[PDB]
């Protein structure tokens, strides 16, 4: 091995643009 | 300040602000249930190389609906559960 | 000129990198990947709005419930206090009035209202709900119903018309009306109520006033589309796990 | 344009974290788990008061010591010059005159006033110190008391009451007066005398001056409760080890 | 005096350099091998011009491509509507119109024109380009050419005269002209067009319309070198791995 | 109160230690073995001049190179255009015209003129020369020299008198005159000359014009010394591996 | 300045300002007496991995 791992986030100067709707989602406590 | 050391690796530490509070003693290892194994996203966490530095010390916020903490509980009173786990399966040693 | 520089050395705690939680408030030293080096960011316009993501816009957009039915020409269930619909009231919606779509060994998919997926990304929430509820009918229907809110009550076990009404409750006629919102009120000891994916702090109840009519002429069925969104006080708290994932793939390792 | 930096790189001392002492009048660089980012705290109102640790209102506080009886009726004990009650005048009180719960293999638990808590907490302490003595009588008992203080005494070998009048001391009646206070005072070669738990810098005691007396009527017996707090001008000193534990677990390992 | 200095001690983040992406705007600390320490550069006077560098005049310079003839004693070739001549319209010349010098088992050297270098060295570009028709003749030929530029096409299958006059294009008289500059408009739904070593997003062609005349005292081919260099709004966009090298070195390893 | 410090944590670039090259026009943090701490240094009077170590003050001092005979009574190589002595203009002289001691087995030892050591210390050197030459005579010698500087010019091979007279030169009559410095331009294509230990810039060179008498009461040897120093405008460029280093221990290992 | 090594591993520091003063020597390891054995709580204290520094 060479265990990588990637962690991401947004930048400062990053913007969600249309609102439509959520697609279908799934409960996680199903698991 | 969480000092964990042996291992030597990247170590984390997340606080669930709101999972309170059966118990009086921590959960080791296997022992700790289903949901509470791995990190979780979202949840306020902080990640440490032990080779940088042995030592993590971090502040754990006050996020209750009530108005007070309960001091001398009994067994949502107090301040939720604090997380600590390695980051990938580190070989540990044998002691 | 090579003076000596003497002044002591400070103390310094190494760490490997910045906050992992902060989000807000704050700077991030980062290395970027660009040409230029400083404060930089990519251009905007008119073309390009800015960002839409404020809670309380996104969570004033109605999602919508599980339908279901008047039969006017039922005798049985179209009776004076017949609770239709019922349910408890917090923003997760319960998981048995979503529209779900059922596979086989994989997990349920659950049409979440935009309420619904936003309380899910937090520990606790607060504030009222509106509920509109939107009857096909025509002019020629009518009826009575009383939506009633009871404080602190799990189920329907003890719940029928003759207490529901002692109260708060709305009592409306669908005489040529088709929408209407009931802001339910927001009673609970606590300040902040936690998630749900627990007890839901209220209970929200439908009944049958005066029943339905109809005629030979107009159909017999009235279907209700409930439907709920975010009132304006509306908040939530802390972000937590989220209770919900996508369902992009949704095979599951038991 | 990418000009150089070249100004001297300056020392600095690695050290793994920030001061473990230190508890006051100071920053403390930590890694907040918060979405912001900032100097942070939670919210107050009246509801919540401020903190109320302030020592002195602490250790205002009275606590309560191990009682004990006249008996009236008893020619024996009951004279002039016998001295009833006494002990080591120090914070912390003696462990005969508290009230104790024993239990078999396992400590024995002490009641102690919050003086006697606050004073473990710490290394010294210095001032005077209230006893304030509560009767069980009515009006129809009397009697008179010589409660004395004797600087430099460990031990009532040498003390009778002829010897006990030839230092500070007040004489009470009970007539009709079930509480009063005798504000000790402090005196001592030294600034700030160490804890106990060593000797106590000074000794207290109480010698009957006139016996007690009482009637067919009335009982013969009268209680003392005695009760300690701090005094105005008592002051601790520098925080060590402290010398009492908690008993939620009792369990010892010899 | 030798005050203590209690001040909290900063965390810090080690990292091995600085940035290694960033090339403008900001400072670099560094290890400078100089007598001197400071900032300091080489002197400079009239002698040493300023650096040449600037994008806009390097690729103002016409480079050359591919040569071709007019046979005016052709009968086939030599007609009304013939087309001449046509190219996909980007910055990096297609390879089929530069001038090649192939060597067996190396690679093939291209002659770029100083915009196609310059090109290669980014990942988007935009703007207008000129491309200088020049004409070896006299004043005894003559000959119109309708050069049009077509948006959106990739290779001339549907493409004909009595089509291409239907786009932006310039009709041309060579009597006694020997040099004309076409300079292309820029006409894509993108504001940024990628780079080519993809599609191009126009095209460009060059139809006769009057064929060429000359006479019995007169050379009958006609040569034509056309040259491009960018327009006045040229502008280039993200720096990327140059699509081309340099042939001080032609051997590959396949 | 302990509020808590949140600000980012800055990186930071470890290195062993500051510059290695820097000598001037800076700071240099360093550790410091004195029992105060801060910028302190030795004290000084008139008793202890300031440093001496001013470049153009240690090059101004002549320096002796070998000397050489004219023999009045010699009747072949006394006559009109035999050259006496010459050599290559460059600060280091040539190592043939410089007194040496030789040893078996060590190293030959050179004595330098001060020009020579300083020009040793650098790579690079331009400016004018100061060539003093110096006789042994009395009032009754007489002669004239020619002492030419020719610009571009390695050895003697096509020097004669009937040439050099072409360049720069200048006529001294040494009838009693027993010194006199010669100046000799710098006359070079680039601003800065590099160092020889290469070919020198230029030459030097001394033609009998009018030969020597003297008289049988007069000795008829006259000696002459050159001695050479740098000029008002010298100056060396940029510090390199010195070429020479101290005779204090001459043992070599081949 | 106390310099610890051998060992590179967490060690600490504590500060007992009256438990004195008996004698003239240190007192090592296993002769230390029964409460002062362990770390004590609420003493001034200090910690350093010898990794670090």
């Amino acid at each position: 091995g060479i265990e990588i791992s990637v962690y991401y986030s947004i930048a400062d100067d990053f913007s969600f643009n249309i609102f439509c709707g959520f697609p279908p989602m799934v409960y996680c406590d199903e698991t | 300040r969480i000092v964990v050391e042996g291992l030597n690796s990247c170590v984390w530490v997340q606080h669930h602000p709101d999972r309170p509070s059966i118990f009086s003693r921590p959960i080791i290892g296997r022992y700790i249930a289903a949901k509470d194994a791995y990190r979780n996203h979202a949840y306020a966490a902080y990640v440490q190389n032990m080779s940088v530095n042995r030592t993590i010390e971090v502040e754990v916020p006050f996020y209750q609906p009530g108005l007070y903490g309960m001091l001398n509980a009994s067994d949502f009173t107090g301040l939720g559960d604090l997380l600590i786990g390695i980051e990938g399966e580190q070989p540990i040693p044998k002691e | 000129d090579n003076p000596p520089d003497p002044t002591p050395a400070k103390f310094f705690v190494p760490i490997p990198s910045h906050s992992w939680a902060h989000g807000t408030n704050t700077s991030e030293p980062t290395n970027t990947l660009r040409l230029d080096g400083g404060v930089v960011g990519v251009g905007r316009s008119d073309d390009i709005g800015t960002s839409d993501t404020a809670i309380s816009g996104i969570i004033g957009v109605y999602g919508l419930l599980k339908p279901f039915d008047w039969n006017a020409n039922d005798t049985g269930r179209n009776v004076g206090g017949h609770l239709l619909w019922s349910m408890p009231v917090h923003p997760q919606v319960d998981k048995d009035q979503v529209i779900q779509v059922m596979t086989q060994s994989k997990l349920t998919q659950y049409y979440l209202p935009p309420i619904s997926v936003v309380s899910s990304l937090y520990a606790y929430t607060r504030g009222s709900i509106k509920y509109k509820f939107l009857f096909g009918n025509n002019p020629r229907h009518n009826a009575r119903l009383l939506v009633a809110y009871i404080p602190g009550i799990s189920s329907d076990n003890r719940l029928t018309l003759e207490r529901a009404r002692n109260s708060a409750h709305v009592v409306f006629s669908l005489n040529e009306v088709s929408e209407f919102v009931f802001t339910v009120p927001y009673i609970t000891d606590t300040m902040w109520w936690p998630r749900k994916y627990f007890v839901a702090p209220s209970y929200i109840c439908m009944f049958i006033l005066n029943p339905l009519v109809a005629m030979e002429s107009v159909p017999s069925i009235v279907t209700i589309v409930p439907m709920i969104a975010a009132g304006d006080d509306f908040e939530v708290a802390v972000p937590a796990q989220p209770a919900v994932g996508l369902s992009r793939n949704i095979d599951v390792i038991y």
